[PDB]
């Protein structure tokens, strides 16, 4: 008899978490330049509520934008661990997705998924500001929906048992 | 090339012991001249350039090494001349080219030093030109050119705990070591590189 | 450019662009297009007489017309003789140049 | 450089009053007063005036006592510049200006009959700067030159459109689809069937873009 | 490892690597690569030179870089709105640039010695003029808050004062050299002028202190002079005069002409000066010429062969 | 060097602070007005219209 | 001296006193320096293999003197003891004992000193620094060991053991 | 979610005309459909409501008004699905309307008659992002792919096709297990006259 | 020259008086006048 209030509580929590998906102020390369352009007045990420937070301890969205190398992978893992929970991860750009042009480079991490868990990926190299906004919106929709994904089964009284 | 150009023969005049070999081509600009120099009188040449009137107003523009070990003329082999940088590179094992710009003469000079010793050790111009610190550090980190008596031998761009010279003719594109996330260690570990081939 | 080179036309009547280095032709065209004075244009044409071209002369005339550059005593003295020589050197493959 | 110039100085245009290009109001007395300040040694080096002036004293007093930077900045940056219209684009409700040459989602085009446009020339694979396009081709059952597998690793694909630029039969194209966010890095590895479906979805706009682009040199 | 990455790929295969080198300025690096390729080939891009598109793209890239630098410096100093203004201006510039290549910040339109002549619109020039007016307004608005603000002045006055010998020792160039009083610039050097600055008049400002405020003033004056030079270059390829009727003086304006529609003719100079090459390019294609098909195959499979030699080209 | 030309920021308009910049601005305004008038003279504008028969 | 190994680059014991009210002193031979290493001058050219060997021995001693602090700071003391780490490093150095070029030896010594300083500055991850200090032919002492190969390939020659394992994937 | 159209916006002839024409449901739903600005509800000009330039196959209605204060805000589209403020996404647009809405080309999709785009037989309906959804594109060799084994077998058989050894009982002519070959080709020289 | 007054390619040198007056300032900044005014106003 605890799921009745929890479901409205889950919905309110999902709305609140979607409303304050603060991206991490952590950018590296041209993909991050495009992401910064997506923070411009023309591309109002503030309309969806995305405000960049400098500290991982106070951040929720990790916008991995740039190329990862052998000299930055441990730092990326440490930042991912230091990110406050719950956390979401979005890798923007081909380098952050799979290395891109440097997929055959000796000084390339050869994929950000092999270093930290990634929730969403963006294809463009660089992705457009519209592409980054669409990816952020999809991630927000998934986070709002993932809170109550119907994992529990409904009893004979239409109650999640 | 409609501007006033002249060979900097004053270098060999002051040296009075080195057979001067200068080259000027239309591939570069009208104020670019390239000369080969012996490594023995290399610091002496650098000091003489750094502290001489009509030449003291100079600044080091770039510095780069060429792995002349495997640099081979691909086509038009019969077209090689008897005073060609291609033949000179084919003769030697490495060629260090330092390009400076002289504002007093408003010209470009390129000193090419041929390295054949297995150690690839040459004197350091870091104590002469300030920008040569980071440049020589990167050059040593990438090609293994040992700048003797250098200001700083610390690494510049190579990954931490990695001992290699990626900018070498022997090194393959993929390298040998790749870093993954070791759950058994709860951190990033490094193993052999198994790369996908085209 | 001119070192170890002869600016003589191959056709012995008019010098085509194929006989000169493309960089020289491009520089001459740019200089003609950027000539904002009658005296300056006359000096540029006279200095570049060895490598002058009919296309370059046509472009200079077009620029003078478009910019409404005044034709002065310099145009009447220096431009006139070179123009007359070029016109005497014209041919049937100079239809566009002559008409322009 | 490659030509010879005699008169090194490029003389300024003739400033005669009767000149056709004589620019009336070219110089404004209300604006051109730099001759008054042309002698200020302070603008040329660390030295100061040989004698300070009451004007300088008053200017320093205005700068220090009034603290006028705050008021001027609030009046100009805030009150005035806050009144401009918003340049933001309604992203969920509208799309921004996208050029026809937009290298969007990679896709496989086809002839109007629906037959595969790919002629297995390997030009795309030899032209992918990162070798992001992989082809495995054998003779077709009918004998056509078509690939058994055509893969594009979007993780290593720069979406540069070089394959489309060097496409021999206009097979590889860059459709306007830009919302290709993938929740799985494995799903991001598009293949032949996926590319064919993507081209099928957006063939019409791709056809219009192709016609317009061909009409550019035509 | 961009060095080995380019070195292990064909000449065209390493083209976009230059854009990733200078992320803010992707056009200057591409132009430098094209000029170096031409120098190795011993030739020059006649169409690119005649179209002045190289100069326009370099000026746009310089303006974008200056705006981005101003935004970053203002954000670091503490100004949070100049970043937004410069970002809107950069968005407009990138929208203009993408009309030529289809990408906001990595265009890679400049090829070694070939130019995509089809992608040239006079409407682009008109929008460039409108953007120049808007950028002048934006620069005035930006200077209204950073040039005279006492806080900004005290945060930049006599900061990092370098000199001629200091710049010479470490080879500081560009805006740093200009602020240090050094009048060195490859654009206005007779032996180093590259594309179009050797014949156009532009004003360059050099600082007398070598401080942060001097660098900021250099950037602002560079943006203004770049706008002016871009206007001049656009006018150089513009048809300012038309045939006027002998009867009366009314201009004889056509009714079915792009000249009547737009005064700018991006193909006029190339068509008048290089009519043979212009006709050859506009007529024959790889889908119609077997030789052109072989050229397309070689350029897309092995690439054009380059003569052996070492060259150094700076932009 | 013996006769420098100094650009001094004196007015609220950086363009007004340079006579060449003001001239460039006036030229841009005049060119825009002339282009607008030339386009307004026709009253109609051709535009690229694709046809489904093109994809035959 | 003005160097990272200089005597004056030692953290004071007290906020107002170097070592004590009667004498000064500090710990920098076995611990990190007071300030960062701005410059790392190249080793002086040694024209004699004797000088090269002396320099190598000095580098080995310096590395050994910091093995305790390196293990303690990285929380990697469980993998092997300080003596065990020293033995592993000695074996690794013996692996390169075939060198005979003084210039190559000097370059290697400079690179090793730089790497050790990076480890001393904690700029590198512990899991990567364990590669040099790991045991050559023994399991890590921070985790259990399985003798499955030793039991199954009991007294089996190296060739047979390699043949039984397979040098490439058995599926492709 | 209340007051999609404010009193100031409702105090215009355009609001009354739209309400009388399209009804209260449509008048209120437009504010929840494609809210861009309170002053831009149904257009910027107050003389009337902007006409519907077209309709998308997914129920979206595309309109355009030149009275907007922003140049990049000329054409707009209202989606049918408006469950939440951030429920709809930019992937719901049709391929035909994508070029018009993005200012790629001034041509717009037409329902019938002359069409700005071709209509071929192989056309497939555009769908939203299948990522994080069951309809996601499945590579041939993925683990979740229900037939990755067949693809792996085919790829291996390209250069490493295994020998079909006998499986079960069979005749043995001495130490040689008797089994027939399965080569599709037929040796005609062995069976010919 | 486009960098000096009365340039040949200026093409905008015909009767720009009204536009120039509208688009440019019409008063010079007298040094110290605002200073004296503000100080006297503050004291009073
Ligand atoms: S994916 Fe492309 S745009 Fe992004 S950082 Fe890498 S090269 Fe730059
Ligand atoms: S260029 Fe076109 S036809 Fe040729 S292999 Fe590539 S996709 Fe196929
Ligand atoms: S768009 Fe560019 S990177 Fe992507 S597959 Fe085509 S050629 Fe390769």
């Amino acid at each position: 008899r605890v799921d009745y209030i929890v479901t409205p509580i889950n919905a309110v929590v999902s709305w609140a978490r979607q409303g304050s998906f603060w991206p991490l102020t952590f950018g590296l390369a041209c993909c991050a330049v495009e992401m910064m352009h997506a923070t411009v007045s023309r591309y109002d990420f503030d309309r969806f509520g995305v405000i960049f937070r400098a500290t991982p301890r106070q951040a929720d969205l990790i916008l991995v934008a740039g190329t990862l190398t052998n000299k930055m992978a441990p730092g990326l893992r440490r930042l991912y661990e230091q990110t406050l929970d719950p956390k979401w991860v979005l890798s923007m750009g081909s380098c952050a997705n799979g290395g891109g042009y440097y997929h055959y480079s000796y000084s390339v991490v050869r994929g950000c998924n092999r270093i930290i868990p990634v929730d969403i990926y963006v294809p463009g190299c660089p992705p457009t500001a519209e592409a980054l906004m669409f990816g952020v919106l999809q991630l927000q929709k998934s986070l709002y929906r993932q809170i109550n994904e119907g994992e529990k089964k409904y009893n004979k009284k239409d109650l999640t048992y | 090339m409609q501007n006033k150009y002249m060979q900097p023969i004053q270098l060999f005049i002051v040296f009075e012991k080195l057979n001067s070999k200068m080259w000027i081509s239309k591939k570069l600009n009208s104020n670019h001249s390239i000369a080969l120099i012996p490594s023995n009188w290399f610091y002496s040449i650098n000091l003489f350039l750094k502290r001489e009137l009509l030449f003291s107003n100079i600044t080091l523009i770039e510095n780069s090494a060429i792995d002349t070990i495997s640099y081979n003329l691909e086509t038009n082999q019969n077209d090689l001349d008897k005073t060609n940088i291609e033949n000179y590179f084919f003769k030697n094992k490495m060629l260090v080219f330092y390009n400076y710009y002289n504002y007093f003469l408003k010209s470009k000079l390129t000193l090419f030093i041929i390295l054949n010793n297995l150690n690839k050790s040459i004197d350091s111009i870091d104590r002469i030109f300030a920008n040569a610190n980071w440049l020589e550090r990167e050059t040593s980190e990438m090609y293994g050119i040992n700048y003797k008596w250098k200001i700083d031998t610390r690494k510049l761009l190579l990954d931490y705990s990695k001992i290699e010279n990626p900018m070498l003719k022997e090194f393959q594109s993929e390298g040998t070591q790749d870093a993954f996330y070791n759950i058994f260690e709860n951190q990033v570990v490094v193993l052999k590189n198994e790369t996908v081939e085209l | 450019s001119q070192r170890g080179r002869d600016y003589t036309p191959s056709n012995k009547k008019y010098l085509q662009p194929w006989e000169l280095e493309r960089k020289e032709y491009v520089e001459l065209s740019l200089a003609i297009q950027s000539a904002y004075s009658c005296k300056m244009l006359s000096e540029i044409l006279k200095d570049n007489l060895y490598m002058l071209t009919d296309y370059q002369l046509s472009f200079a005339m077009f620029h003078l017309w478009n910019h409404e550059i005044p034709i002065d005593n310099y145009f009447y003295n220096v431009i006139s003789p070179i123009l007359k020589e070029y016109i005497t050197r014209f041919d049937r493959e100079c239809n566009k140049s002559l008409a322009e | 450089g490659y030509i010879q110039r005699s008169n090194i100085h490029e003389e300024a245009p003739n400033t005669s009053v009767e000149a056709k290009h004589h620019n009336k109001t070219f110089y404004d007395p209300i604006l051109d007063i730099d001759e008054d300040l042309k002698d200020d040694i302070r603008l040329y080096g660390r030295d100061k005036p040989d004698e300070l002036d009451f004007t300088d004293v008053w200017e320093s007093s205005y700068q220090n006592i009034i603290c006028p930077e705050y008021f001027y900045h609030f009046w100009f940056c805030g009150i005035v510049y806050s009144f401009e219209p918003e340049w933001t684009i309604n992203y969920p409700f509208e799309k921004g200006p996208l050029s026809p040459l937009f290298r969007g989602e990679h896709a496989l085009r086809r002839y109007p009959t629906g037959e595969e446009r790919c002629i297995a020339c390997k030009l795309c694979q030899s032209a992918c700067p990162a070798r992001a396009i992989t082809i495995e081709t054998e003779p077709r059952p009918d004998g056509s030159r078509r690939t058994v597998r055509y893969d594009i690793d979007m993780t290593k694909c720069i979406y540069c459109g070089f394959c489309q630029e060097a496409c021999p039969v206009d097979a590889i194209v860059e459709g306007p689809n830009y919302e290709q966010t993938a929740y799985l890095h494995e799903d991001l590895f598009y293949d032949k069937y996926k590319l064919l479906e993507n081209g099928d979805k957006w063939e019409p706009q791709i056809a219009r873009n192709i016609e317009y682009l061909i009409n550019q040199p035509l | 490892g961009s060095e080995k990455l380019i070195e292990d790929r064909p000449y065209l295969q390493g083209m976009p690597y230059f854009d990733r080198f200078d992320y803010v300025s992707m056009m200057v690096q591409e132009h430098a690569y094209c000029l170096g390729i031409e120098s190795l080939l011993g030739t020059t891009n006649y169409s690119a030179t005649f179209t002045q598109i190289r100069t326009m793209y370099d000026e746009l890239t310089r303006i974008l870089n200056h705006l981005l630098a101003v935004a970053c410096h203002a954000l670091d100093v503490g100004s949070m709105s100049s970043v937004f203004w410069a970002f809107e201006e950069r968005e407009k510039l990138m929208e203009f640039y993408e009309r030529v290549c289809g990408a906001r910040m990595h265009a890679a339109f400049y090829r070694p010695n070939e130019v995509n002549l089809n992608a040239v619109s006079s409407f682009l020039m008109e929008d460039i003029l409108e953007f120049s007016r808007n950028f002048f307004t934006t620069l005035n608005e930006m200077h209204n808050v950073l040039t005279y603000n006492k806080i900004w002045k005290q945060r930049l006055i006599n900061i990092g004062t370098y000199s001629f010998q200091t710049c010479l020792d470490y080879g500081l160039t560009g805006v740093m050299a200009r602020s240090c009083g050094l009048k060195r610039d490859l654009r206005l050097s007779k032996t180093e002028t590259y594309a179009n600055y050797y014949y156009l008049n532009f004003r360059s400002y050099t600082g007398q202190h070598g401080d942060c405020y001097d660098r900021f003033l250099i950037r602002m004056n560079e943006m203004c002079e770049s706008l002016n030079i871009v206007n001049q270059s656009i006018n150089k390829i513009s048809k300012f005069n038309n045939i006027v009727s002998i009867n009366t003086k009314k201009n004889i304006l056509n009714k079915e002409n792009f000249n009547r529609q737009t005064t700018v003719l991006p193909h006029l100079v190339l068509s008048y000066l290089n009519k043979n090459d212009y006709n050859l390019k506009n007529t024959k294609n790889d889908y119609n010429s077997m030789e052109e098909l072989i050229t397309h195959f070689k350029y897309w499979s092995k690439g054009l062969k380059v003569e052996s030699g070492y060259t150094y080209q700076s932009v | 060097k013996y006769n420098p030309e100094l650009y001094i920021y004196k007015t609220y308009d950086m363009a007004a602070d340079d006579p060449v910049w003001r001239q460039v601005k006036l030229d841009l305004e005049w060119t825009f007005e002339n282009i607008a008038e030339r386009r307004e003279s026709l009253g109609y504008m051709p535009t690229f219209k694709g046809d489904p028969n093109f994809w035959q | 001296m003005n160097h990272y190994w200089g005597s004056s680059n030692t953290i004071p014991a007290s906020s107002t006193q170097n070592n004590n009210y009667f004498s000064g002193g500090g710990n920098n031979v076995t611990i990190r320096g007071n300030e960062i290493m701005e410059r790392l001058p190249s080793q002086t050219p040694s024209q004699n293999m004797v000088q090269a060997s002396m320099k190598t021995l000095r580098f080995y001693r310096k590395f050994c003197r910091l093995i305790p602090f390196i293990l303690r700071i990285h929380n990697i003391g469980t993998k092997f003891t300080a003596q065990q780490a020293m033995i592993n490093f000695g074996n690794y150095i013996r692996e390169r004992n075939h060198y005979r070029d003084p210039g190559l030896i000097d370059h290697r010594i400079q690179l090793g000193y730089e790497l050790l300083y990076e480890a001393e500055m904690h700029f590198s991850q512990h899991t990567i620094l364990m590669q040099y200090l790991s045991p050559y032919n023994t399991p890590l002492s921070d985790r259990g060991y399985s003798y499955l190969e030793k039991v199954k390939y009991g007294n089996k020659s190296k060739f047979l053991q390699g043949f039984y394992k397979g040098n490439k994937p058995t599926e492709f | 979610g209340l007051w999609s159209w404010t009193i100031n916006q409702m105090l215009t002839p355009k609001f009354w005309v739209h309400l009388r024409r399209e009804g209260f449901i449509k008048t209120w739903t437009r504010g929840h459909k494609a809210s861009r600005h309170a002053h831009y509800v149904g257009g910027n000009r107050t003389d009337g409501y902007t006409k519907q330039v077209g309709e998308d196959e997914f129920g979206n209605r595309y309109y355009e008004d030149f009275d907007v204060d922003h140049k990049n805000q000329r054409r707009w589209v209202e989606f049918s699905d408006y469950f939440m403020q951030m429920w709809s996404n930019g992937d719901k647009v049709p391929v035909g309307w994508h070029g018009w809405l993005s200012h790629q080309y001034d041509d717009f999709p037409t329902r019938t008659g002359n069409s700005a785009f071709v209509k071929h037989h192989y056309l497939k309906q555009h769908t939203a992002n299948l990522s994080n959804t069951p309809l996601n594109h499945v590579p041939q060799g993925a683990p979740q792919n229900l037939n990755r084994m067949r693809f792996i077998t085919a790829q291996r058989d390209r250069s490493r096709a295994p020998w079909q050894s006998p499986k079960g009982e069979g005749v043995f002519q001495g130490k040689k297990l008797i089994v027939a070959s399965n080569s599709p080709f037929i040796d005609d020289m062995s069976i010919r006259d | 020259r486009a960098d000096m007054a009365h340039s040949p390619f200026h093409k905008a040198i015909h009767d720009l008086e009204d536009k120039r007056s509208k688009l440019f300032p019409d008063r010079r900044r007298i040094p110290g006048r605002k200073a004296k005014l503000l100080l006297a106003a503050s004291l009073l």
